[PDB]
């Protein structure tokens, strides 16, 4: 069913990475699964030729500090800033690209991008809020931002350890913001977001996890209104946040919706989701014994 | 011919409907083929959560089991067993609840060996489970003779001989087999 991931490329700002995304999810997935053996075996390299062709154009508008935006003269951003970061913590596993270049990135994002206490102020929000999955009209301004730092800065940690040393900082003092002010939150997408980073610090032990855990709508999915991207994704954010204290009661259940749902990843704003939808059904399976 | 056997059932998300459906027509079987020496059962389903569904009383009033276990559902929790033990023998197995003076006590845990989110570990709940006299046979299920730890925690449920206490959920022979034990007592 899946034969409608591998996309063009294209775009000014993010357009290309919102054509890697796709060309970068499926490799992930299928790869891991086993699940090379129906189409022939000679595309493989075609998506890494599309992935060098999409990332490196990614590359021709590189910021002083590493930093991205859509735009380079712009003032720059750190969603796209941080998030090409975490597409590309799933090309490591076939591309060759290079590492000084997010340790670069990332020396910045915390001497100009973080608080004394743990904030994160997006000092640049972009003209594409459709790309940025469920981020766009809650009320709770930094949490979720916070953590979404949190999580595309400890995807790629054991990477920028040597050339920054630096990082470990803002992961903790993030994180301990979470965690002190984690319990007092309402929707459940701060709730999901926010538990997997705090799980990602191993720290998601005790009544902040309870509301976490509690905020299951019978027990297989976080709910809210706002759109299926937003359940979707942080059910995804959870199931990460769940195969990392090991479970495997709770994980059937998700994984019974996660597959009556019949979402197969594709559409305009279709980006978020479809990384996390694939990239914890591919983490799935590397972890329960089958 | 004095005799009250308890159900000590795993439903947390583990379980998988199917293992939960055979579970409701394994449980039944047992039933209504032994309606023998007036023989008591009580249930307990237990998770995160707990739910006594009969008693003994409210056993010994309805003795038809497709009536009774076809509407039971499913909990979706994590596996706290040995919490679920103490409840069963402290609650189940109180008089109060009518357990019989004078009665063979046993207990049939239907589980997948995987504790998990009990803040009781079983270290508490098995000499006190002989302290007390209650014979417990455990029924392990699905995956659960796979792996290492997931059968040993089985062991550390069932009494001692487990050639005769622990036994495999598609054996329909268990009963036969407590069938046969209580048949010689
Ligand atoms: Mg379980």
């Amino acid at each position: 069913r899946l034969k409608h991931l591998i996309v063009t490329p294209s775009g000014c700002g993010e357009q290309n990475m919102i054509g890697m995304t796709p060309t970068v999810i499926a490799v992930h997935y299928l790869d891991e699964t086993e699940q090379w053996e129906k189409f022939g075996l000679e595309k493989r390299q075609g998506a890494l030729e599309l992935i060098k062709k999409g990332y490196t154009q990614q590359l021709a508008f590189r910021q002083p500090s590493s930093a991205f935006a859509a735009f380079v003269k712009r003032a720059p951003s750190t969603w796209l800033t941080a998030y090409v970061v975490k597409v590309f913590s799933l090309a490591v596993n076939l591309i060759a690209i290079d590492s000084q270049v997010l340790c670069g990135a990332v020396k910045w994002l915390i001497l100009e991008k973080q608080k004394p206490d743990g904030v994160f102020q997006e000092d640049a929000p972009v003209i594409h809020q459709e790309m940025i999955g469920g981020l766009r009209n809650n009320n709770e301004k930094d949490m979720a931002l916070t953590a979404f730092v949190l999580i595309s800065l400890q995807e790629a940690k054991d990477i920028c350890e040597e050339q920054v040393n630096s990082l470990p900082g803002s992961i903790t003092k993030a994180g301990d913001f979470l965690e002190a002010n984690y319990m007092n939150l309402q929707r459940s997408y701060t709730v999901a977001i926010a538990g997997y980073a705090l799980a990602q610090m191993g720290r998601l032990k005790g009544p902040l996890l309870n509301k976490f855990l509690t905020t299951a709508k019978d027990k297989n999915r976080w709910e809210d209104p706002g759109k299926q991207l937003y359940n979707v994704e942080a059910t995804s954010y959870a199931l990460l946040a769940l195969l990392q204290l090991k479970d495997f009661d709770f994980v059937p259940p998700v994984v019974r919706w996660l597959n009556e749902q019949r979402y197969y990843g594709g559409g305009y704003g279709s980006t978020q989701a479809t990384f996390m939808v694939f990239q914890a059904l591919a983490q799935y399976q590397k972890d329960a014994p089958d | 011919e004095d005799s009250d056997i308890a159900f000590l059932i795993d439903g947390s998300g583990s379980i998988i409907p199917h293992d939960f459906r055979r579970m409701k027509e394994f449980v039944s079987t047992v039933m209504e083929q032994l309606k023998k020496s007036k023989t008591l059962f009580s249930l307990m389903q237990y998770s995160e959560e707990f739910r006594i569904h009969f008693t003994f009383k409210e056993f010994q009033n309805n003795p038809n089991p497709r009536s009774l276990v076809k509407p039971i559902t499913q909990l979706l929790g994590r596996t706290h067993t040995a919490t679920g033990i103490r409840k069963v023998v402290r609650e189940l197995f109180n008089i109060t609840n009518g357990a019989r003076k004078n009665a063979f006590k046993i207990l049939v845990v239907i589980t997948d060996g995987e504790k998990f989110g009990d803040p009781l570990g079983y270290e508490d709940v098995i000499p006190e489970a002989d302290r007390e006299g209650v014979i417990r046979y455990v029924i392990g299920v699905g995956d659960a003779f796979r792996s290492e730890k997931s059968r040993q925690e089985l062991n550390t449920i069932a009494s001692k001989p487990p050639r005769d206490h622990v036994f495999q959920v598609n054996n329909f022979e268990a009963l036969k087999t407590i069938q046969n034990q209580l048949r010689e007592k």
